[PDB]
C-alpha cells in the first residue's frame, strides 16, 4: 500500500483494491468455501448448499471466488511467464509445479516443489530420505488426513 | 411438470420441491428439517429417495427430496432398498443419543419422531454406548424446555429466527453439543413463540400450561372453533378432558392463519376452567342467593319481563352473532344496544364502511404476505392483532424472496433466497404513540400522538394524489420523510394500509382511508386492513345499535325498567361509578354471561351462559369473514347440576316464554335463518358451515380421536352405570368417536388432524390438496361482503396538531398481548405473563412533576384516585401520559381522553 | 456487571469498518475481549451484541462455535497440544503425559493456582516438526517429554 501496489489507482490504472487480512477462531469446518463465506461474514460457520455456487451469490449475496494460497502463488508466475512455459513444465495432465513433501518418521520430514507425475518413490526416498532407522513401511496417506 | 415414482407417472407443479409434491400425492416420505411454511435447507438429510437419470436406468443416485426440483421428466424411487436402508438409518443415527422418555414426554401419541421412526421400520437398536444429556433452560410460563430429545433439525431457530422474527432464541455449540434455546434463562420474548411446541417434531418445547394438567391426544375431545381473543379469527381445535379445556392447537385454516397462532391464543384459554363461572342460574331474594334450574329461571325472569314497561338488552363484541341477535329480537330492535361506548362505536362503523363501501378490496391474513410496501397508522399491530404482525413480517421479506426469484433461484432454497437478499426488505412504515415490536423491520417507525399520525396519513394521501386534502404545517424533515413514504408505496405494485380502531382516533381511520383511495386512484393494487378489538366486533358493528352511553340514559332517566346484559362487564366501555349506579337504580338486571363479572353483584338474575368452549355461534373477524365455531363439550356430562346453556339458547327460551308462557330452547341453525332472514347483510353466515344434517356418506363428524379411552371409567366414581352419550341437535359433529374424520372426507371443517402413520401436526399434509396450500375440499368461513364497485370521497377534516395543554394529560394507549384483552387476563397463567402495570412519562414532563422512574404517581378519572409507578418513556411525545389499556381499572375506553390531576403521591 | 472498555470499542469499531456487514466483525470482536481479558464473560456476549447491532443469541453462537473463544474462565497461560495424526504418529501422547504429570490436572482443566491451563487443539499446520504445542503465543516443535518440565518454567 506504501508503494502505490495496492489501494485507489493502482500503478495508473484506475482499478481499485484494498486487501484484508482476516484471522479465524479455530474450527476446521471453516476451510471449506461456503462455511469460509459463512465465518467471514461473522456467522456460524457452516457449509452452504451449491447451488447456488459463491461465484453466483457468495459473500454477502455478492460474487465472490475463493481459492487456495497455492493456487494464487501460481497465479504470478502464469502472468509474468507466459501459458506455454507453464504448460511445458510438466508432461502430464495436471500442468505446473505442486508442493509435495513426506511427514512422519522420515529421515527428512519437509516440503519441496516438484512437478506433477512425480512418483511418490522419490519423494519418500530421493527427498524425505526414506524411513528411519528400524522402522519399515506400512502406509502412507498421500493428501493429508482426509 | 411430469415426474414418474416407483413406475407410476404423477403430474405435479414444478416450482415445488419433491419432498412436497410427493406428500401432495399421497406417497410418504419421512422428514424431520422441512416444513411447508419455512422452506428446505437439507439439514436432517431423512428424506433421501433415489433419483435415476433416464428410464432405463439402474444404479441411481440417493437425492434429498426437499432440495431437489419437481421438473418435468423426473424419474425417483421412495421404496428403493437403499433409500429405505439409509433412512432407517438415519432414523438409528438420531435414536442413539434420544432419552428413554416417551412415557414422561408431553409428545408421546403426537410426536413426528416416533411416528418416523416406526415409519422407517426402526425398531432394534445395536448401539450400546452412552448417550449425550443437555441441561434444560427455564424459557417462562408458556414454554417447557427439555433439550435431551432434540434431534437437532434446526426448525426452532428457523422459524423463530426467520420467520417470527425473534432474536433471543439460537443454536449454540459444535458437533454434537448443538443446544437450541436462549443464551441465559429467562422468559421467550416472541410472541409467537407458542408455535415452537408444533415446530419442533420432538418434545423439547411442550406446552407447559398443557403440561400442568397433562393427557394424551387420543384421550381429547376435540372440535373446531374460532380463538376468542381478539379480531382475527384464527382457526383453533380447542381439547377437552375431564370436563376442562386441556389445550388450544392450531387448526389448519389455508385463508387464515395457516400453520400458527399468537401467544394470546395458545394460552389465553385459561379462563374457561376458572372454577368461580357461573355453572347454575342463580337468583338473588334479599341476601339469599337460591339456585334455580332451567325452567323456574325462564318462567321467573319472563314473568318478571312481562311486568316491566321497557326492558333494553347490551349486547357485547365477545358475544357471538346469534346471542347479540336473540337479545335484540327479546328485547326489540329499538331497545337494543351494542354494549361498546359511542366513541368505539363510530370508530367500528366507520372502520365497516371503509371496509364494505371503499371499493377497496381487504386481504384475508394469509393474503397479507404477498404485498409489495405496508403502511400501519396507529394501530400496535403486535399487541392487537398479532398475526397481522407475523404475516407483515413475511410481506417484508417478499423483496427477498422476489430477488432470488429473479436469479433462477427455487422458493423452497430458503438459506440461498436469505443469502441473495441480506438486509434488503421491502418497505415499511409504522406510526404509533411509541415503539413497536415492528420497529426492527421497519423502514420508518413515526412516534407522534394519534392527531400527528392522522395528520402524516392525510399528508401522504394528499402528497400522493393532489385531490386529497393537503396538510399545512408540516416541518421539512417530516416532510422528507412523508416523501420517501410516499416514493415507496407510489412504487409498490401491492401496497397494503392497515389501521384499526384501537388507537382511539377517527382520523387515523380517515387517513388510511384517504391513502387507499389516492393508491387506487394511481392504478395500484391497494389492500386496506382494519384491525378491530374483540372477536366479534364486526359482527356486533353489522349488526348495529344504540351505543352504551344510551343505555345508561336510558337506566338513569327511569325509561327503562329492565336491562338484559349479555356477556359484557360494562367497565370496559363507560367509567364503573356510572355503571354501578344506573344498575343500582335499575329494578330488573339480568346477565347473561359465562365469567364472574363485578356487575353481577347488582344483578338480580344470572344466566350461566357458556364460554366458546361450551357453545356454538358464528363470529364476524376483522376482515368480514363470518366463521362457525361448534361446542368442545358437554358441560354437564360430568357434572350434572351444571345448568350451563348457550347465550342464543337462554334469550330464546326467555322470548319464548315471555310471548306464549311455553318454554321452547331452540335449534340452531333455526336462530341462522332467523339471522339471516331479518338482518340481510348477516345473510352470509348462513354458509360459513353447514347445518346439522350434513353427512359423510350417512355419518356425523367425530369430535374425539378413535382411540379414545376410557369410556366406561372416567365417570365411574359418580356413578357405575355409564351415562347416556351426550345429543348434539345443533351442529353436524358427534360427542363421540362414532363419526367421520377421514382426511379424504369432503368437509371444510377438521375438529383435528389425524392419519394412520401421522399422529403429529404433520397430518395436516393429509388434510391438504397441495401440502402448505389450501384445505382439500376449500378453506371453511365466507366473507360477508366483495369488494364495492365505488370508492368513498375523500375526508376532508384533517384534524390540527396536537398541542399539550397546562393541568391536561392526554392518554397515550399502550396495548399488550397478555392484558389487554378481557377474557385472557383471568386465564390464570398470564399474570406471571402480564407485566406490572405503570404509567409512561416523557422525560420533560417528569423532570417537571419532579417525579423519577419506579415513583408512584396519583391521578383522577371521573372522580376516582388511583396510583401507579413510573417509567420513562423516551419516545412518548411531551403533554401525553401512556396507559396500559385493558388492565384492571384502566378501561379501553380511556384511550384519547384526558387525565387530570396527575401528581406525585 | 460488565462494561466495554474504551480501547476496546475503538477496536471493535474499526473493525466494523472493515466489512460491508457490521455482524462480520463479531469474531474479531471476541477475540478482541479474549485478548483483553482473558476469555469472554458473561456481559461481554451483550455488550458486543449492543455494540454491533446483532442479536446476543448470535453472538453467543458464534462464541460457542469456535473452540479458540473461551466462554470459561482459563488460566494466565494457556498450553494447547497438537493430538492430531502425524504428531500421534510423532508421540503426543508422551508430552500429554509429561504435561498431566507437571501439572497435575486433566485436559480441559487449568492449574490449581490459575497458572496454567490444558488443552487439545487440532492440527497447528507444522507437522514435519512434530510434535508441536501452542502456549500463549509461541508454537513449539520436537518436543520431547524430558524438555517440557523445563519449558514450562519460562513462562511464569
Ligand atoms: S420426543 Fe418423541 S421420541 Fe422423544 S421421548 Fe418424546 S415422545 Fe418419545
Ligand atoms: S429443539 Fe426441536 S425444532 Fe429445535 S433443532 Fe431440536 S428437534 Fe428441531
Ligand atoms: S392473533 Fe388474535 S385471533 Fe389469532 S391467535 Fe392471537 S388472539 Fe387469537
Ligand atoms: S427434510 Fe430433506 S434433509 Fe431434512
Ligand atoms: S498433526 Fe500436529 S501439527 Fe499437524
Ligand atoms: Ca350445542
Amino acid at each position: 500500500t506504501e508503494a502505490g501496489l495496492l489501494g485507489k489507482n493502482i500503478m495508473g490504472t484506475g482499478f481499485d483494491f484494498e486487501l484484508f487480512v482476516h484471522t479465524g477462531a479455530g474450527r476446521y469446518i471453516c476451510g471449506e468455501e461456503t462455511a469460509l463465506i459463512n465465518s467471514l461474514e461473522g456467522r456460524r460457520a457452516n457449509p452452504r448448499s451449491k447451488p447456488p455456487f459463491p461465484a453466483t451469490s457468495g459473500a454477502w449475496g455478492k460474487p465472490t471466488c475463493v481459492n487456495n494460497v497455492e493456487t494464487l502463488c501460481n497465479v504470478p508466475a502464469i502472468l509474468a511467464n507466459g501459458v506455454e512455459w507453464y504448460q511445458n513444465i510438466s508432461k502430464s495432465k495436471d500442468a505446473g509445479t505442486k508442493l509435495m513433501g513426506f511427514s512422519g518418521r522420515v529421515k527428512n520430514p519437509g516440503l519441496w516443489e516438484l512437478p506433477f507425475g512425480t512418483t511418490a518413490r522419490e519423494i519418500l526416498e530421493d527427498y524425505a530420505g526414506g524411513m528411519r532407522d528400524g522402522l519399515k513401511f506400512k502406509a502412507w496417506q498421500p493428501g493429508g488426513a482426509g | 411438470a411430469t415426474i414418474h415414482v416407483d413406475g407410476k407417472e404423477y403430474e405435479v407443479n414444478g416450482a415445488d420441491n419433491l419432498l412436497e409434491a410427493c406428500l401432495s400425492l399421497g406417497l410418504d416420505i419421512p422428514y424431520f428439517c422441512w416444513h411447508p411454511a419455512l422452506g428446505s435447507v437439507g439439514a436432517c438429510r431423512q428424506c433421501a429417495v433415489k433419483q435415476y437419470q433416464n428410464a432405463e436406468d439402474t444404479r441411481g443416485r440417493l437425492v434429498m427430496s426437499c432440495m431437489t426440483p419437481a421438473s418435468d421428466g423426473t424419474f425417483i424411487s421412495i421404496d428403493d432398498e437403499e433409500a429405505k436402508q439409509f433412512r432407517e438409518s438415519v432414523v438409528e443415527w438420531l435414536m442413539t443419543n434420544h432419552p428413554h422418555d416417551c412415557p414422561v414426554c408431553e409428545e408421546g401419541g403426537n410426536c413426528h419422531l416416533q411416528d418416523m421412526t416406526v415409519m422407517t421400520g426402526h425398531s432394534f437398536r445395536r448401539y450400546r454406548f452412552t448417550k449425550r444429556t443437555h441441561r434444560n433452560q427455564d424459557l417462562g410460563p408458556f414454554i417447557s424446555h427439555e433439550m435431551n430429545r432434540c434431534i437437532a433439525c434446526y426448525r426452532c431457530v428457523r422459524y423463530y429466527k426467520d420467520y417470527a422474527g425473534g432474536t433471543d432464541l439460537g443454536v449454540y455449540g459444535a458437533h454434537d453439543n448443538v443446544y437450541f434455546g436462549r443464551p441465559e434463562d429467562g422468559t421467550l420474548e416472541s410472541e409467537f413463540s407458542g408455535n415452537l411446541v408444533e415446530i419442533c417434531p420432538t418434545g423439547v418445547f411442550t406446552d407447559k400450561t398443557h403440561s400442568e394438567r397433562y393427557n394424551r391426544k387420543w384421550d381429547m375431545q376435540f372440535a373446531p372453533s374460532i380463538c376468542q381473543q381478539c379480531s382475527i379469527g384464527c382457526n383453533i381445535s380447542p381439547g377437552e378432558r375431564y370436563g376442562e379445556l386441556r389445550r388450544i392447537e392450531n387448526r389448519y385454516n389455508g385463508t387464515v392463519n395457516h400453520y400458527f397462532l399468537c401467544d394470546r391464543g395458545r394460552f389465553g384459554y385459561g379462563y374457561v376452567n376458572l372454577k368461580d363461572r357461573p355453572r347454575q342460574p342463580v337468583q338473588r331474594r334479599g341476601d339469599d342467593f337460591i339456585t334455580l334450574n332451567a325452567e323456574q329461571a325462564m318462567q321467573g325472569a319472563a314473568d318478571i319481563l312481562r311486568q316491566s314497561k321497557k326492558v333494553i338488552g347490551i349486547g357485547s363484541p365477545r358475544a357471538s352473532v346469534e346471542s347479540n341477535f336473540a337479545l335484540r329480537e327479546l328485547v326489540g330492535e329499538e331497545n337494543f344496544y351494542t354494549g361498546i361506548a359511542h366513541g368505539e362505536q363510530e370508530r367500528l362503523q366507520l372502520a365497516l364502511k371503509v371496509l364494505r363501501e371503499g371499493g377497496i378490496y381487504t386481504p384475508a391474513l394469509r393474503e397479507i404476505e404477498s404485498y409489495d410496501a405496508v403502511l400501519v397508522l396507529g394501530e400496535d399491530v403486535t399487541q392487537t392483532g398479532a398475526r397481522v404482525a407475523l404475516a407483515v413480517r413475511q410481506a417484508v421479506k417478499g423483496k427477498a424472496r422476489e430477488m432470488a426469484a429473479a436469479q433462477k433461484v427455487a422458493d423452497w432454497q430458503i438459506a440461498a433466497i436469505l443469502n441473495i437478499g441480506q438486509r434488503a426488505k421491502h418497505p415499511l412504515f409504522v406510526t404509533n404513540v411509541d415503539d413497536t415490536r415492528l420497529d426492527d423491520i421497519a423502514a420508518w417507525t413515526y412516534r407522534a400522538p394519534v392527531e400527528d399520525q392522522a395528520r402524516l396519513g392525510f399528508a401522504i394521501a394528499h402528497a400522493l394524489d393532489n385531490s386529497a386534502p393537503a396538510v399545512d404545517g408540516i416541518e421539512p424533515e417530516l416532510q422528507s420523510k412523508i416523501d420517501v413514504i410516499v416514493q415507496a408505496l407510489a412504487g409498490a405494485k401491492k401496497p397494503l394500509i392497515i389501521s384499526g380502531t384501537n388507537a382511539g382516533s377517527l382520523e387515523v381511520i380517515q387517513a388510511a382511508a384517504n391513502v387507499a383511495k389516492a393508491l387506487k386512484g394511481r392504478g395500484a393494487d391497494v389492500g386496506i386492513t382494519m384491525i378491530a378489538r374483540s372477536v366479534n366486533s364486526m359482527g356486533l358493528g353489522i349488526m348495529g345499535g344504540g351505543s352504551l352511553e344510551e343505555a345508561l340514559t336510558e337506566l338513569e332517566t327511569g325509561r327503562a325498567d329492565a336491562v338484559v346484559v349479555l356477556e359484557n362487564d360494562l367497565h370496559r366501555h363507560a367509567s364503573a361509578t356510572r355503571v354501578n349506579a344506573a344498575l343500582a337504580k335499575a329494578p330488573l338486571v339480568m346477565v347473561v354471561d359465562h365469567q364472574r363479572t363485578a356487575i353481577m353483584e347488582n344483578a338480580h338474575l344470572v344466566l350461566s351462559a357458556a364460554s366458546f368452549a361450551e357453545s356454538d355461534g358464528t363470529v364476524i373477524n376483522n376482515e368480514g369473514r363470518a366463521q362457525r365455531f361448534f361446542q368442545v363439550y358437554d358441560p354437564a356430562y360430568y357434572d350434572s347440576k351444571t345448568v350451563m346453556l348457550e347465550s342464543w339458547r337462554w334469550l330464546h327460551s326467555l322470548h319464548s316464554t315471555l310471548l306464549s308462557r311455553e318454554v321452547d330452547w331452540t335449534q340452531l341453525d333455526h336462530v341462522i335463518d332467523a339471522v339471516v332472514a331479518k338482518i340481510p347483510e348477516l345473510a352470509g353466515i348462513k354458509d360459513a358451515a353447514p347445518d346439522a344434517t350434513f353427512r359423510i356418506r350417512g355419518q356425523k363428524l367425530a369430535r374425539e380421536p378413535h382411540r379414545y379411552s376410557g369410556r366406561t371409567a372416567m365417570r365411574a366414581n359418580i356413578s357405575v352405570h355409564e351415562p347416556r352419550q351426550p345429543q348434539d341437535i345443533d351442529t353436524m359433529f358427534t360427542f363421540s368417536m362414532e363419526g367421520n374424520n377421514q382426511p379424504t372426507a369432503h368437509r371444510s371443517q377438521v375438529p383435528f388432524a389425524w392419519a394412520p402413520g401421522w399422529n403429529s401436526p404433520q397430518a395436516w399434509n393429509k388434510f391438504q390438496d397441495e401440502v402448505g396450500g389450501k384445505l382439500r375440499f376449500g378453506d371453511p368461513g365466507v366473507r360477508l361482503f366483495e369488494t364495492s364497485e365505488n370508492g368513498l370521497d375523500y375526508f376532508t377534516s384533517v384534524p390540527a396538531r396536537f398541542q399539550p395543554q397546562d393541568g391536561k394529560w392526554r392518554i397515550a394507549p399502550y396495548y399488550h398481548l397478555f392484558g389487554s384483552d378481557e377474557l385472557s387476563q383471568r386465564a390464570p397463567v398470564f399474570q406471571s405473563r402480564m407485566p406490572q402495570p405503570y404509567i409512561k412519562l416523557n422525560p420533560a414532563d417528569a423532570a417537571k412533576l419532579g417525579v423519577n422512574a419506579g415513583t408512584r404517581v396519583s391521578f383522577s378519572y371521573d372522580g376516582n384516585t388511583v396510583t401507579l409507578p413510573v417509567e420513562i418513556a423516551e419516545g412518548l411525545t411531551a403533554g401525553q401520559v401512556g396507559l396500559p389499556m385493558g388492565m384492571s381499572g384502566i378501561a379501553p375506553v380511556l384511550a384519547g381522553a384526558h387525565l387530570e390531576d396527575l401528581k406525585e403521591a | 456487571a460488565f462494561e466495554l472498555s474504551a480501547a476496546e470499542r475503538e477496536a471493535i469499531e474499526h473493525e466494523m469498518h472493515h466489512y460491508e456487514d457490521p455482524r462480520a466483525a463479531s469474531i474479531e470482536a471476541l477475540k478482541i475481549v479474549q485478548k483483553q481479558r482473558g476469555w469472554v464473560p458473561d456481559g461481554a456476549i451483550h455488550a458486543i451484541a449492543d455494540v454491533l447491532g446483532i442479536p446476543a443469541s448470535d453472538v453467543e453462537g458464534v462464541a460457542t462455535f469456535y473452540s479458540q473463544i473461551f466462554r470459561q474462565p482459563v488460566g494466565r497461560h494457556v498450553i494447547r497440544y497438537c493430538d492430531s495424526v502425524v504428531c500421534h504418529i510423532n508421540g503426543y501422547q508422551g508430552i500429554q503425559a509429561a504435561l498431566e504429570k507437571k501439572l497435575n490436572i486433566k485436559p480441559g482443566q487449568t492449574t490449581f493456582d490459575g497458572r496454567f491451563t490444558l488443552l487439545p487443539t487440532c492440527c497447528l499446520g507444522n507437522c514435519d516438526k512434530g510434535p508441536n504445542m501452542m502456549i500463549d503465543e509461541d508454537t513449539h516443535a520436537h518436543l520431547t517429554p524430558e524438555a517440557i518440565p523445563e519449558l514450562l518454567e519460562r513462562y511464569k
